[PDB]
């Protein structure tokens, strides 16, 4: 719970350099296993734009459109392709609660006041509270953007889930 | 109290170093029977020792 | 006094040092300072302050909350440690009082 | 009792009398254009989004008619 | 009273909980919507024309399809070199063989296994997993240094008599094991391999040193890839066909977007020294009291 407020205020204070918008999430047994959620090191997100590459590169053109050409020496470009690939990810905050709970009764056990339209009392065995950012380039925002959720365990392996921006804001953007 | 009065013969990796430092003469290949009267001035592998 | 006494221990350390600790809880409107007498097996000051910070972080968040909710009023401190001496683990007596007490009137050492 | 051959770098397995090589080439060129196993995922997500938006049209035609 | 944003954040509460899926409909994660976020007070506009969704689905199609078009390139290279040599393949892997044996049926089983492996390709396979060390950080200088150390001249007696002492006869190979007695395909397989010094062929063992014993089984077929992207496809009897995997018909940033190997940063319980034996994981667990 406690990470959502902090990330809200952080994206508020960092809004003029990048116009990211907060995206407070919860993950549960439908996503990753409890053995995976007990050793989950950190998360990773990336605001890939609507039509093209990503946010962490030049808008028009780069030196990564070229073929790899199957060489041994600079197999994929060299180190600069590694730097471009490392720069485009941003680290979101992270908080995992590895005990079974109910979300609404948890938030009422904290100070918040959930007023849901009908009792969708969701139950889960472990709740990891994550909070991504999604970009608006101008103050408007296209629905054709997508996200890339990257979950990292300390062995080096990862998993990737992707979803668009349209389904995220299908009703809540239409509620404002 | 100048820096060096023979800057072809003093820097580590110059000519008269690599011609007369005995480690460099081992890495060049030389007859050890021939005595060189400059060996006593450029053996800073052992002069430092 | 049974009310002011507390510890975070099984009190099975041999040399039980004592420590006066007060805090400043700003959840009340003015202040609700919880005065406390604290024994401990631990003797060094700084690591004891770190354990107390681990135990009293609610008063620290209350302290920062007082700082944001009232800028003109200066927050004074958060708490002050002062050791008094040391005893033995059998010298306690359940009002809990001590039969022997070596004294050491230490200094008011603040902490946040 | 058993008889065999020790392996080498100069022993060669020949083509199978070109009666099976031709069906190998048939299987090569009958699958140059077909299921690429790439747009099958696009097919699944397009079918699922199409079902979703068609059911949304059902909710819209059921409520906006009132 | 300059009342804090935290208290109005909590007492403002959360509007509604909305779940959402991913694009492949695999995971389903839930999203909260707090009212006291600054999301409301920026007055954002929002619109989605359909051509942008079409281009987004095409770009996501490319991002999913890069692996399978690499596998299709592998299959095309196999068939290309199999037409190119004329059907005559050598034995590159050590296995004792018999002369009186039916071999056309092994060709039939090889075609069958090839079609089966093309049916069951996946992103967790040989060429992708062997490609992940190639995309790494220090791969460029490592391959350059290995190339220079390979392409060094014959040493004179000077560096042998006074210079420093000179100096990987085994390799870390990756394998896809397919098998048609049960139609069971095995994807992520690691094989230790080196040369047999009595001959010129390869010996394939486990990391334990099992001397991997599927090559005698007449029904399996294996694909081998090496870290220098040398290619091998071995039917039973030790005969195999070799090539190079060609990725030059593919973009670069797609390959780094898809499965570029990860680099980690420092968290708690990690050595600020580089490369020592770390202690255990942080391991925030629910079996203990969380302390």
């Amino acid at each position: 719970m406690e990470t959502h407020l902090y990330s809200d205020l952080a994206f508020e204070a960092r809004f003029a350099d990048d116009e990211q918008l907060p995206l407070h999430l919860v993950l549960d047994q439908e996503v990753l296993s409890n053995e995976e959620a007990e050793t989950l090191r950190y998360v990773y997100y990336r605001n890939v734009d609507s039509a093209g590459r990503s946010t962490g590169r030049a808008p028009g053109g780069d030196e990564d459109d070229a073929p790899a050409s199957d060489d041994a020496e600079d197999a994929v470009g060299g180190d600069r392709a590694f730097d471009r690939e490392r720069r485009t990810w941003q680290r979101a905050c992270f908080r995992v609660l590895p005990r079974p709970l109910e979300l609404l009764d948890y938030l009422r056990q904290s100070g918040l006041t959930v007023t849901l339209e009908k009792e969708q009392r969701v139950r889960m065995f472990y709740a990891v509270f994550t909070t991504l950012g999604l970009r608006c380039p101008d103050n408007r925002l296209s629905g054709a953007q997508t996200l890339h959720l990257r979950l990292v365990w300390p062995d080096g392996s990862y998993r990737d889930w992707e979803f668009l921006a349209r389904d995220l804001l299908r009703e809540e953007m239409e509620a404002n | 109290f100048a820096a060096t009065h023979n800057p072809w013969a003093s820097q580590a990796g110059c000519l008269s170093d690599v011609l007369y430092n005995t480690r460099h003469r081992e890495r060049l290949g030389y007859n050890s029977k021939f005595y060189s009267p400059c060996a006593q001035y450029f053996n800073t592998e052992e002069i430092i020792a | 006094p049974k009310d002011m006494y507390l510890t975070w221990e099984e009190t099975r350390g041999r040399l039980q040092y004592v420590y006066l600790i007060i805090v400043y809880d700003y959840d009340g409107p003015e202040t609700r300072p919880g005065i406390y007498v604290l024994t401990s097996s631990i003797a060094h000051w700084q690591t004891l302050v770190d354990v107390a910070r681990g135990k009293f972080a609610r008063e620290r968040c209350s302290f920062v909350n007082r700082r944001i909710t009232r800028p003109r009023q200066i927050p004074l401190c958060t708490g002050v440690i002062q050791k008094l001496g040391w005893c033995l683990a059998d010298d306690i007596h359940t009002v809990v009082r001590l039969d022997n007490f070596s004294v050491e009137l230490g200094d008011f050492r603040e902490f946040v | 009792v058993a008889v065999f051959f020790e392996p080498h770098e100069e022993n060669v397995l020949r083509c199978p009398e070109r009666v099976l090589r031709r069906l190998l080439e048939d299987a090569a060129v009958t699958m140059r254009g077909g299921g690429w196993r790439e747009d099958v995922l696009m097919d699944r997500v397009r079918k699922r989004y199409l079902r979703q938006e068609l059911r949304d049209l059902g909710h819209r035609v059921q409520t906006y008619c009132e | 009273d300059e009342v804090a944003r935290t208290d109005e954040w909590k007492g403002a509460g959360v509007s509604r909980l909305r779940e959402v899926w991913d694009v492949q409909h695999r995971v389903r994660l839930r999203v909260l919507w707090y009212v006291n976020s600054f999301w409301r007070s920026r007055e954002l506009s929002y619109d989605d024309h359909e051509v942008e969704l079409y281009r987004a689905l095409d770009a996501y199609r490319a991002r999913i399809a890069v692996e399978y078009v690499l596998i299709r390139a592998v299959r095309d290279e196999i068939y290309a070199v199999l037409r190119r040599d004329g059907g005559a393949l050598p034995q590159r892997f050590a296995c004792h063989v018999s002369r009186n044996m039916s071999w056309r049926v092994v060709w039939e089983l090889c075609r069958h296994a090839l079609a089966l492996w093309m049916d069951w390709a996946d992103v967790r396979s040989c060429i992708i997993k062997a490609l992940t060390p190639r995309l790494s950080r220090g791969a460029a200088a490592a391959a350059q240094r290995a190339r220079r150390q390979r392409e060094r001249s014959a040493p004179k007696p000077q560096e042998l008599l006074f210079g420093p002492r000179n100096e990987p006869a085994e390799q870390t190979w990756y394998a896809d094991v397919v098998r048609c007695v049960r139609a069971q395909v095995d994807l992520g397989v690691e094989v230790r391999a080196a040369r047999c010094p009595r001959t010129g062929l390869w010996i394939v063992r486990d990391r334990r040193g099992r001397l991997r014993r599927w090559l005698s089984q007449p029904e399996v077929c294996v694909l081998y890839v090496t870290p220098d992207l040398d290619f091998y496809w071995v039917l039973p009897g030790g005969f195999a066909v070799s090539s190079r995997v060609t990725l030059h018909g593919l973009a670069q940033r797609a390959l780094r977007d898809r499965f570029q190997n990860f680099e980690a940063v420092l968290a708690r319980g990690m050595h600020v020294e580089a490369g020592r034996q770390e202690p255990e994981t942080p391991r925030v667990s629910g079996r203990r009291l969380p302390f």
